[PDB]
């Protein structure tokens, strides 16, 4: 293989505030023929890539004259001044000199919002699961930022990096919030025999527990 | 017009061996000059390069694969192809075709000008399976919320993907459903409606599914305490 | 594992369209234009390129030893570019042959 280098990995602002990354190639990329073949490249919400400068600095068809990008041989940089919602979206660098022709890892260029605190919400197993022969219990953690909410299911008989499972919802399309699906899910096995599980909070509104439990004696 | 199009079985199975077509419309094959290269992206990834054909079948494989892969065209059928071998999990992966532009005579100006839309492949032993729809409610302890937040959960469902609305058009202050995540070799996903105690906790309900290949939507409403 | 193809349209790459026949058509001037021509192009990336002035001087000018007055000119005396067109100036006036232009 052969390894890009972003940054940032993530980089949100609000609308009409200037943006900028970042990628150098490993090892030079400057091509025998003499010509520097980088691209940078584009992924708008829900579909494709989207081409936007090439050989560097040079901007492709109908690409603003806002989306500039210079740089030279490892270093090569790209600016919108002008961050609007047909920009934000994955954007990857790349490279064309030598086999294989290997993408950056992707930067989330990405709407900003002021910070929120999570409103979590927890399920009990359903009726038609404690039948299956399963019991899922899901906190739904809504709307937040930023990201960085951590929750860890230790259950306090054996911590279980088993059915530790969680999902995410890319960035709301109305108020730009966050959200987690954490989800411990069991037999009537441990539904019953052990006691004091726990469904773990974090975030940066406020450094200070959510922890849930388990119910279980009512 | 110049569109491009991949396309593809979309739902394989493991250690066999797929085909990937790439097809164009108003231009041609013959006078073009460009190349064709297959790029591939991963549910929930980033971008990989597989493969490159140019103008004169020539044939350009990535070493860390290359073995499996095979690439090739024709330009009476105006289209590109790619055979990968012992197909493997790894694979499972939405599959684009990009040709490989250029400003016109000036040819080592290239760049890929235009992507297709992209053709999704699975590569799963894991005969069609339809979903199990679960409806979840409130809870008897920790009860006194401000608001109404309710919960469905879609559990079972081979292949991806489903889709899920709400119900009957009733207060929709909100809705937030999620990726499917897998496990025990099978898609679970997860979906919440939210309120601040308007309408619920009294009100009518519906979680909408339809999983296509098995199909079916005679749903599930909410049952509390 | 690497080097990914690609494509040029410059015609074959690098090279000029110049040479001529005979120093006879030849201004000092444009003999000047010619061999420095080696100043650039030979310290280049191919020695497939430089054969084609190698080969015309060689040709066109003939003795004393070609190419040996491009490269091992002479101690005391003009080292690049002018002396060749001076001392080239000698020998075809004392073996016969005529010279250059206006």
């Amino acid at each position: 293989d052969i390894v890009m280098t972003q940054t940032p990995l993530s980089l949100p602002v609000s609308l009409g505030d200037q943006a900028s990354i970042s990628c150098r190639s490993s090892q030079t990329i400057l091509h025998s023929n003499g010509n520097t073949y980088l691209e940078w490249y584009l992924q708008k919400p829900g579909q494709s890539p989207n081409l936007l400068i090439y050989k560097v600095s040079k901007r492709f068809s109908g690409v603003p004259d806002r989306f500039s990008g210079s740089g030279s041989g490892t270093d090569f940089t790209l600016k919108i001044s002008r961050v609007e919602a047909e920009d934000l979206g994955v954007y990857y660098c790349f490279q064309g000199s030598r086999v294989p022709l290997t993408f950056g890892a992707g930067t989330k260029l990405e709407l900003k919002r002021a910070d929120a605190a999570p409103t979590v919400s927890i399920f009990p197993p359903s009726s038609e699961q404690l039948t299956s022969g399963g019991a899922s219990v899901v906190c739904f953690l809504n709307n937040f930022y930023p990201k960085d909410i951590n929750v860890k299911w230790k259950i306090d008989g054996s911590e279980r990096q088993n059915g530790v499972l969680n999902s995410w919802t890319d960035q709301d399309s109305k108020d730009s919030t966050y959200s987690m699906s954490s989800t411990l899910t069991l037999t009537k096995d441990e539904y019953e025999r052990h006691n004091s599980y726990t469904c773990e909070a974090t975030h940066k509104t406020s450094t200070s527990p959510i922890v849930k439990s388990f119910n279980r004696n009512e | 017009q110049v569109t491009l199009k991949e396309s593809g079985p979309g739902i394989l199975q493991p250690s066999q061996t797929l085909s990937l077509t790439c097809s164009f419309s108003g231009f041609s094959l013959r006078t073009s000059r460009v190349g064709v290269s297959w790029i591939r992206q991963p549910s929930g990834k980033g971008l990989e390069w597989l493969a490159h054909i140019y103008w004169d079948d020539d044939k350009r494989y990535n070493p860390s694969l290359e073995s499996r892969l095979t690439i090739s065209k024709d330009t009476s059928r105006n289209q590109v192809f790619l055979k990968i071998t012992s197909v493997d999990t790894a694979d499972t992966a939405t599959y684009y075709c990009a040709r490989r532009g250029f400003y016109g005579r000036k040819y080592e100006v290239n760049h890929f000008d235009y992507w297709g839309q992209g053709t999704t492949l699975t590569v799963s032993s894991a005969k069609t399976t339809a979903p199990s729809v679960y409806p979840l409610a409130p809870v008897c302890g920790d009860t006194t919320g401000s608001s109404v937040t309710l919960g469905c959960l879609v559990k079972g469902y081979f292949p991806e993907p489903v889709t899920l609305t709400w119900n009957s058009g009733s207060l929709s202050s909100g809705v937030h459903t999620f990726p499917a995540v897998l496990q025990s070799d099978l898609y679970t996903l997860s979906s919440s409606v939210t309120v601040t105690s308007s309408t619920w906790p009294s009100e009518s309900i519906t979680c909408n599914v339809a999983h296509p290949a098995s199909s079916t939507k005679v749903d599930k409403k909410i049952v509390p305490r | 594992d690497a080097e990914f193809r690609h494509d040029s349209g410059y015609e074959v790459h690098h090279q000029k369209s110049e040479l001529k026949n005979s120093i006879s058509d030849y201004t000092e001037a444009e003999f000047v234009q010619l061999l420095k021509e080696i100043e650039k192009e030979n310290v280049a990336a191919t020695d497939d390129v430089l054969d084609v002035l190698l080969e015309h001087f060689v040709k066109i000018t003939e003795h004393p030893d070609g190419t040996d007055l491009i490269y091992y000119p002479s101690d005391n005396r003009d080292d690049s570019p002018e002396g060749i067109v001076k001392e080239i100036k000698e020998w075809r006036a004392a073996n016969g042959k005529p010279g250059f232009k206006q």
